[PDB]
């Protein structure tokens, strides 16, 4: 009877977003919290039903308020006495399904070593902006770090080159990742 | 242009694991190492005119000596034991490729590269073989080159003329590999 | 500066809670975690920030509602997860399996096969190879796609001989029967 | 001679720009680094962000402690300023370069001293800042510094790249060329 991990991670930080909550079953994300609306947002449609559950409304509020307190009261004191931990994010881009030309597919931009959790993601086609399908899902991981996923729907073609461009919003550091057709599969 | 730089280095030297350990603190003014604390000597010692005052003074402070005498255990061994899994125990496969310069023509001299990249640690053995006989002669290495990201890279070039009936093999052996890697060249 | 309060529940397929931890971090430093045996917050950090870790423990320990909350924490997990936990442990998506050649690497072999496996969940999967219906030794953990599906692949280097038939054998719970994909040079 | 050499606190502070640094290194490779005026602590690789095992935060204090000592050494030496050594610049790709296959160019700069330098990537004479990554100052046994700059790119036979470095040890900005065949 194997074990599974349910992770409830409330985090807050200097700058925006000033606070955030991420729940996850094993590695993958179930909900992220929208505080302005005060409710769970499901990662997938199929989780919609249990986003309403309000058993822990108070517990969450407590944590949020405390976590925030830590940032506001402590931190201005450590400011300069202690160095603000940060990583430089790592991006890699890969297709969701095996590459076949002329067949619709999806580029995934997987951001890792993200800390602090403050970013925006942008796609480019031959160094030309391109609107990315859907939002950018940030998620906390074991180790007190974070990761993010962004997707782009496209139909791959031989000459294609794509790039994913991550902007770490503290100091606007940019981190890129290129993608090109590599070892495409025959169609049958 | 007027600038002054001060450095300090708390070096730890390990052999046979943690068996023998030498702790060496070095104090630098600009590029001049003016004084150092060598565990094997037990005392601070002025190396240059600049270090005489500090050398004598710091030896007078017994709290300091003892503190920096345990550094062997409290600093070197302590951190070694902590990092081991991700430092000494770090092993990353090389990516081996073999290609020729100047597109190969029969009977004309050429150089074929054995490029070996992305591996760690940097200690590696690379050899050339022609029809099973280890060809040592006309061999040029670059030695391990640090990429600055915990990976090394090397290229070993062999002088040869592409005559038919000759097959060239680059043979790479490395700590990360459970069995040496071989790559072949054709020619035509 | 970033801070965490990480509640993590560990439960089996049945829904019976096996562990519960509640931890407080600052600047990516784990400072203090709940200690049930002691029924209070206990600093996990004995270094530069230890001072702080103590401070935070006390500020939290004088909180009363929290103390009952955490003492019954193991229950909360089972109670909170109850509705969906069965659906998640029942969740499985079938893997797609496609086999084709790919550029060889770290091999003297002229041909390299790739067994692609995607769109599957959970991540637990097994991939082996057969040459004319007999086991062989391949030349990894699945890559999450962030959308509750995983992909991975296996490789096999070889020399082609027309007659030979190579087969990729995938097995995954989200599929009812083993999946086989073949390949022949020709 | 030794099997391994760890160095825990190769650190420096220099008068110019009141800059300074505190790092841990193992076998000439860096685990993390603290920059003084950024007041940041950065781990070179994700695995070194554990904090159990690899705790920075001692930095700044290390920089503070070492800075304290500067002013006196300065006057004790009859104000012996730092000399400007010329750095040597190298450029090469991280993995094998194949046309169209994405890759990373690496600018490597040795014998940097003092540690006050500009390094910039150029594509066809145009400066490139988007997606570039660089290290803090790495250390040399002779007590100079190293530095790494990284630039991801898609090799094409249509463009060239230059890594231009500017140092007081140079008469004018020198740039190191690279292009595929
Ligand atoms: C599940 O977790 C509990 C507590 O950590 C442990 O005692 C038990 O052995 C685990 N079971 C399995 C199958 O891993
Ligand atoms: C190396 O260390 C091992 C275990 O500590 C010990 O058996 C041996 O004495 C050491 N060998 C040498 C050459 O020092
Ligand atoms: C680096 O570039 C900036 C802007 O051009 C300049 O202020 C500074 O003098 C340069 N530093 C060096 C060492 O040349």
């Amino acid at each position: 009877l194997q074990n599974h991990t349910f992770l409830h991670t409330v985090y807050c930080q200097d700058g925006s977003p000033s606070v955030g909550l991420s729940e996850a079953y094993d590695e993958d994300q179930l909900f992220f919290f929208d505080f302005s609306q005060n409710t769970r947002v499901p990662r997938l449609p199929e989780f919609a039903d249990w986003a309403q559950e309000q058993g822990d409304a108070p517990a969450i509020l407590f944590d949020k308020e405390f976590c925030e307190w830590m940032i506001q009261q402590i931190g201005p004191k450590l400011d300069g006495k202690i160095p603000v931990s940060r990583g430089f994010p790592i991006a890699e881009v890969f297709t969701l399904k095996p590459l076949e030309f002329g067949k619709p597919n999806t580029l995934v931009c997987f951001v890792s070593n993200l800390f602090p959790p403050m970013l925006t993601v942008n796609w480019q086609h031959h160094s030309v902006p391109v609107e990315g399908f859907g939002p950018t899902f940030v998620s906390a991981v074991d180790g007190l770090s974070f990761q993010a996923f962004s997707y782009l729907n496209f139909t791959p073609e031989p000459s294609d080159i794509f790039s994913c461009i991550v902007t770490h919003e503290i100091d606007r550091y940019t981190a890129i990742a290129y993608w090109v057709p590599r070892n495409a599969l025959p169609s049958d | 242009p007027e600038d002054f730089v001060i450095q300090a280095k708390a070096d730890c030297y390990f052999t046979n694991g943690t068996e023998k350990v030498q702790f060496v603190v070095r104090f630098i003014f600009n590029l001049e190492e003016y004084v150092r604390f060598d565990s094997d000597v037990g005392m601070f010692v002025a190396l240059t005119k600049l270090g005489q005052p500090d050398a004598e003074q710091w030896n007078s402070r017994l709290d300091l000596l003892e503190r920096s005498r345990q550094a062997v255990d409290g600093v070197c061994r302590h951190n070694y034991r902590l990092g081991a899994p991700f430092t000494v125990g770090r092993k990353v496969q090389p990516e081996v490729t073999v290609y020729p310069e100047r597109t190969p023509l029969l009977h004309q001299h050429n150089l074929l590269h054995c490029s070996v990249t992305g591996f760690y640690p940097g200690d590696i053995k690379i050899k050339w073989f022609l029809n099973g006989q280890e060809e040592r002669a006309g061999v040029m290495s670059t030695g391990p080159i640090r990429n600055g990201d915990w990976t090394f890279q090397t290229v070993v070039m062999l002088e040869m003329t592409p005559e038919l009936g000759h097959v060239y093999t680059c043979l790479v052996d490395h700590s990360s590999l459970l069995s040496p890697v071989s790559v072949e060249w054709r020619a035509q | 500066f970033v801070a965490h309060v990480e509640s993590t529940c560990l439960l089996d397929d049945a829904g019976t809670p096996k562990d519960f931890t509640y931890c407080i971090s600052f600047n990516k430093d784990l400072l203090t975690c709940w200690d049930p045996e002691e029924n209070k917050m206990a600093p996990c950090e004995f270094g530069v920030l230890n001072s702080l870790a103590n401070v935070l423990s006390q500020h939290l320990n004088q909180k009363d509602t929290l103390m009952q909350r955490l003492r019954n924490g193991l229950q909360n997990c089972a109670t909170h997860t109850q509705p969906f936990w069965g659906s998640l442990t029942n969740r499985t998506r079938p893997p797609s399996v496609q086999v084709a050649k790919t550029t060889p690497f770290n091999t003297r072999e002229p041909v390299m096969l790739a067994c692609y496996v995607w769109g599957f969940y959970p991540a637990e999967v097994t991939i082996t190879w057969r040459k004319n219906g007999k086991l062989v030794m391949p030349h990894k953990t699945a890559q999450p796609n962030g959308d509750w599906t995983y992909q991975t692949l296996s490789h096999l280097a070889l020399t082609p001989s027309y007659g030979d038939t190579y087969t990729c054998v995938v097995e995954h719970i989200g599929a009812p029967e083993p999946i086989l994909r073949d390949w022949t040079p020709g | 001679k030794a099997d391994h050499m760890g160095s825990y606190g190769p650190a420096f502070y220099q008068s110019y720009g009141a800059s300074g640094q505190f790092t841990h290194e193992f076998d000439e490779e860096q685990l993390f680094s603290v920059d003084l005026k950024k007041s940041e602590a950065v781990w070179r690789l994700p695995e070194f962000g554990d904090f159990a095992r690899f705790d920075p935060q001692g930095g700044l204090a290390g920089i503070a402690a070492i800075k304290a000592h500067l002013d006196i050494l300065v006057e004790r030496s009859n104000r012996s300023r730092a000399i400007n050594v010329p750095p040597r610049v190298t450029v090469l790709p991280k993995s094998r370069v194949e046309l169209g296959q994405p890759n990373i160019l690496i600018c490597i700069v040795d014998n940097i001293f003092p540690p006050v330098i500009n390094i910039t990537w150029l594509r066809n004479g145009q400066t490139v800042t988007e997606g570039v990554a660089q290290t803090s100052f790495y250390s040399q046994p002779d007590h100079l510094f190293r530095k790494f700059h990284y630039l991801p790119f898609v090799p094409s036979a249509e463009d060239v790249y230059d890594c231009q470095v500017e140092h007081w040890g140079l008469d004018a900005p020198l740039l190191r060329h690279w292009e595929l065949q």
